């Protein structure tokens, strides 16, 4: 029942 | 290399455990790639045309914690190891590469950019080999052409004795097929 969680992000350039 | 990246963490151990249970994430979303976690594993999602795509061996059938509660997968293809959720609002949606370049760039969870040589539809050679441990946790990460468009997402590492010399990826073409079939 557990959700996947966003723990961070990556910014591109 | 042309393309560069950096990361920002948004949550820690406790907040992740809680958010996993409640399925509600109120954090503002940003970036082209989301760093994801479950109870056992970490992986990446690349957002392409309003959908954030990742691997089944990472997400299984799970929802993604969202601002309005859990988000149900929009696309689920166990045999291609591909799933996609509707992309949360602030997520920066990338554009599919259609010209197909020879030189590719793999973005890892560490926000390193690794040069790759395309070897076929879904395979790419590392120009210099890296430890497997270095790539672990980066499934779902984008392979980009120099222009910054997405050609595929990282699925599996080709390796021997803990050293990876190439990567297997899901081509954006596969994402087309799944969407159409649904
Ligand atoms: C080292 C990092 C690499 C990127 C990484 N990936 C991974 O860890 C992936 C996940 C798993 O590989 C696959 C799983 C599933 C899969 C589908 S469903 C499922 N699981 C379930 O249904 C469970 C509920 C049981 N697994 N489908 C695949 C498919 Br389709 C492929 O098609 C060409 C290729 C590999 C697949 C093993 N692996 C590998 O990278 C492994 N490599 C490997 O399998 O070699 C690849 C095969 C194609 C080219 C060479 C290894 C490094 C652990 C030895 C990661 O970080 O997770
Ligand atoms: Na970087």
């Amino acid at each position: 029942k557990g959700s996947v969680v966003i723990v961070g992000r990556i910014i591109l350039s | 290399a042309p393309i560069t990246a950096y990361s920002q963490q948004t949550r820690g151990l406790l907040g992740c455990i809680i958010t996993s249970l409640t399925g509600r994430d109120k954090n503002q979303v940003d970036g082209e790639v989301q760093v994801l976690s479950t109870a056992t594993q970490s992986f990446l999602a690349t957002c392409v045309n309003g959908v954030c795509w990742t691997v089944y061996h990472g997400a299984g059938s799970k929802t993604l914690a969202g601002p309005k509660g859990p988000i149900t997968q929009m696309y689920t293809n166990v045999d291609q190891d591909l799933v996609g959720w509707p992309a949360p609002p602030g997520a920066r949606s990338m554009t599919p590469c259609t010209c197909g370049s020879s030189d590719l760039y793999l973005v890892t969870r560490h926000a390193d950019v690794i040069p790759v040589r395309r070897r076929g539809d879904s395979r790419g050679s590392l120009l210099s080999p890296r430890p497997v441990s270095y790539l672990k946790g980066s499934s779902g990460g984008p392979l980009l052409c120099p222009s910054g468009h997405v050609v595929g997402i990282f699925r599996a590492a080709v390796c021997t004795r803990g050293v990876a010399k190439a990567v297997d990826f899901i081509p954006v073409e596969s994402m087309e097929t799944t969407m159409r079939a649904s």
